[PDB]
RNA sequence: CUUUUGAUGUUAGGGUAUUGGCCUAACAUGGCUAUGACGGGUAACGGGGAAUUAGAGUUCGAUUCCGGAGAGGGAGCCUGAGAAAUAGCUACCACAUCUAAGGAAGGCAGCAGGCGCGUAAAUUACCCAAUUCUAAAGAAGAGAGGUAGUGACAAGAAAUAACAAUGCAAGGUUUGUAUUGGAAUGGUGGGAAUUUAAAACCUUCCCAGAGUAACAAUUGGAGGGCAAGUCUGGUGCCAGCAGCCGCGGUAAUUCCAGCUCCAAUAGCGUAUAUUAAAAUUGUUGCAGUUAAAACGCUCGUAGUUGAAU
């Protein structure tokens, strides 16, 4: 709970619908803070009614504990996030999941197409 | 393809491997500044040597040649930062006059030994490796670390050490405490 | 006078003489003649694999008196027969009369070494176990 | 001649096994010890 | 040497996307060469570079980029803006697969993987997340590419204790070193936090968690060169070692051991090559009475060198 987030090279970006930033979490002594808490803090900071326009990533915890760098992304609305975030990040967040086993026996299947009028 | 992450040898070997005097000198150095190999010494020599070479090159050029003034000046500044020269001896002829002691002095372990903290050099080294010591915010667990004069004053036991205020937090002390508790109950 | 020309425009002569003369240097000749690849068992290599043909003794140079234990082996690479001295206090018997030996140089490029007359090679592995290891014995035992 | 003698002397010698020793120091510690032996108290 | 077979040129053409003996015809007799032509060799792709150098240099450069070339071997085409394409086609040669014997398809010097060759080299892994390309161009593909796996190729950092008591030691009270004993901590094991396309590592925190801290450092040496034993047994010109000189013929400081020591140390040996050491290829920078080496002598073309003004 004793952890300040200082937010660096913050950058509004209306080409996308997001605020980018780098993000340092000072948490002296009591090491490591989970993403959820950080997100909450961010929300508190920027009024930001709903928590899940925030996407955090790249949280490296640095040698010795105590500090911890990351990258914050904050979208305008969930729609925006849906539109231009890559799927993996969305999945991680928990907005969606397709657990689709396309695999790369997909590739094999594709190359097994020689003459098509094939459902099969 | 190959990666582009280029890499470099930090230490040249001797040349004449069983010269007595040199060996003795190396041993003395090891003794004084708590070093693990001759490799460390060699590394530091290399570090020194590059600088020395640069200085020599600069001196071959005349004053108010652009290169000499710029690069030489930069070198001097770097030396000053490192804690090799200071106030009196900042003229580029002086950066030649550096020896190994000058460099070893600025190793973190040596500094630690100097500024109280541990009874010995060896002790200091072990402290450093055992995750105590910090050099301005950042902990550091490599004794080699050449402390710059900007961050000499900001050396003490880290925030998270047992003897920098963050619980006995050991296999030892904690265990002892537990034992005591058990005995009590 | 110097011997050499020291003209400003002399370079041709200077180069050319050096080019011809280099070949008097023995080492240079050894490096740059093509007979290296032809007339050498290892054929420009560190080691070679040879099956053994004959466990054999070689009497030493006159002052010293020993019969040094060699192994006459046939290189698989080249079909070349060569004697290879086997180290160790009792390491002739550690090899078989037909064993796939891995043989190295002796330390002096081609040139022969020490007491031995004209054995330029040091067997240093038998059936993939290291001769040195076998000699030590605490490390390994010959698999067969 | 004789390949019979190959491995004479080694075979002859009596196998005295190693023995227990105080596990030696290594790296820095060893160096320190060496230094002490050479220069510090003897000097 | 090149020239019937275009060698060198001129003319006219043909051809090309265009120039051109590029090809044809006609006509000249040229062209290159001791400043090495033409052959031969290269264990030769070129270059950017690499190693090693005080400075010169010497060697290397298959190999991150640029260029060239090739897709078993030659040759030939089609398509197309671009191919003389090879996961296009035709043919032959050389390999080789299926076949009901009629035919048919095939080309890893793409990625893995296998046999062979060999001294000599990793997984038939996961993914398009990043970097890019292609497309009807966010949204699909990509063994391009990336991520892990194997990996002592190299490269970097760095544990294997430290500290304090007495006991013992030496020094002019302090350093050093045998008993104890509380502190420190990685490693290792398990959870998370994070990381990531998903994992794994990294780091991070929390539980576990050293005293013979068995969580056990090796490698190669101890005559010299060369740092370190004329310590103990064994062998007895044998076995062996020894890069070199040498050691061994019953005191071996050299063999085989044990102990002790020394070096470098998570590395350390051996081999082959290479650079330096090599002013032992000498431009800097060698030597030539006698050590290797002044042509028997002079003339002489190229070559190099050339008074002053
Ligand atoms: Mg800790
Ligand atoms: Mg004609
Ligand atoms: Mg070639
Ligand atoms: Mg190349
Ligand atoms: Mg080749
Ligand atoms: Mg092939
Ligand atoms: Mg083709
Ligand atoms: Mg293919
Ligand atoms: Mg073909
Ligand atoms: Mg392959
Ligand atoms: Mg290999
Ligand atoms: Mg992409
Ligand atoms: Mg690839
Ligand atoms: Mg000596
Ligand atoms: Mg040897
Ligand atoms: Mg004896
Ligand atoms: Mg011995
Ligand atoms: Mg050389
Ligand atoms: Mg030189
Ligand atoms: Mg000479
Ligand atoms: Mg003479
Ligand atoms: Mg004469
Ligand atoms: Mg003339
Ligand atoms: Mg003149």
């Amino acid at each position: 709970d004793q952890f300040t987030i200082r937010v660096k090279k913050y950058m509004s970006n209306p080409l996308l619908r997001r605020k980018q930033f780098a993000l340092e979490i000072l948490h002296p002594n009591k090491g490591s803070v989970a993403k959820k808490e950080v997100k909450e803090r961010l929300a508190k900071m920027y009024k930001l009614n709903n928590v899940n326009t925030i996407v955090l990533f790249g949280f490296k915890t640095l040698f010795g504990g105590g500090r911890t760098k990351g990258f914050g992304l904050i979208y305008k609305n969930v729609d925006a996030v849906k539109k231009f975030e890559k799927k993996y990040r969305l999945v991680r967040e928990g907005l969606i999941d397709k657990e689709t086993k396309a695999g790369r026996r997909a590739s094999k299947e594709l190359k097994n197409r020689r003459k098509k009028v094939r459902g099969t | 393809p190959k990666s582009y992450r280029n890499y470099s040898k930090t230490a040249r070997n001797p040349k004449r491997p069983f010269e007595k005097e040199r060996l003795d000198q190396e041993l003395k150095l090891i003794g004084e500044y708590g070093l693990k190999n001759k490799r460390e010494i060699w590394r530091v020599q290399y570090l020194l040597a590059k600088i020395r070479s640069a200085a020599r090159y600069l001196l071959t050029l005349d004053e108010k040649s652009s290169k000499r003034i710029f690069q030489g000046e930069a070198l001097l500044r770097r030396m000053v930062r490192q804690g090799l020269l200071g106030e009196n001896e900042e003229k580029l002829d002086y950066v030649l006059g550096l020896t190994l002691p000058k460099l070893l002095e600025r190793r973190l372990q040596t500094k630690v030994f100097k500024l109280g903290l541990a009874k010995s050099v060896h002790h200091a080294r072990v402290l450093i490796r055992q995750r105590h010591i910090r050099v301005g915010k950042q902990m550091v667990d490599i004794p080699s670390f050449l402390v710059r004069v900007d961050s000499e004053k900001h050396i003490d036991f880290a925030t998270t050490s047992p003897f920098g205020g963050a619980r006995p937090g050991r296999v030892k002390r904690k265990s002892l405490k537990k034992q005591k508790e058990k005995t009590e109950a | 006078g110097s011997g050499k020309p020291s003209g400003l425009r002399a370079a041709r002569k200077l180069r050319i003489r050096r080019r011809t003369q280099r070949w008097a240097d023995k080492s240079y000749k050894k490096s740059h003649l093509g007979t290296r690849w032809k007339s050498n068992p290892f054929r420009g290599s560190s080691h070679a694999k040879g099956i053994v043909v004959e466990k054999v003794a070689i009497e030493a140079k006159q002052p010293n008196s020993a019969y040094r234990k060699c192994v006459r082996v046939q290189l698989i690479k080249n079909g070349k027969k060569i004697t290879a001295f086997v180290p160790g206090d009792g390491c002739l018997n550690f090899i078989d009369e037909n064993d796939e030996v891995l043989v190295s140089g002796f330390g002096r490029s081609g040139h022969s070494v020490g007491d031995l007359p004209g054995v330029k090679f040091k067997v240093v592995k038998v059936a993939r176990v290291s001769l040195l290891a076998l000699f030590k014995e605490k490390k390994e035992k010959p698999r067969s | 001649g004789s390949l019979a003698r190959a491995g004479k002397v080694k075979n002859q010698t009596p196998k005295v096994p190693k023995l227990d020793k105080k596990k030696r120091l290594t790296g820095r510690a060893k160096k320190r010890q060496l230094y002490n032996r050479r220069f510090s108290d003897n000097g």
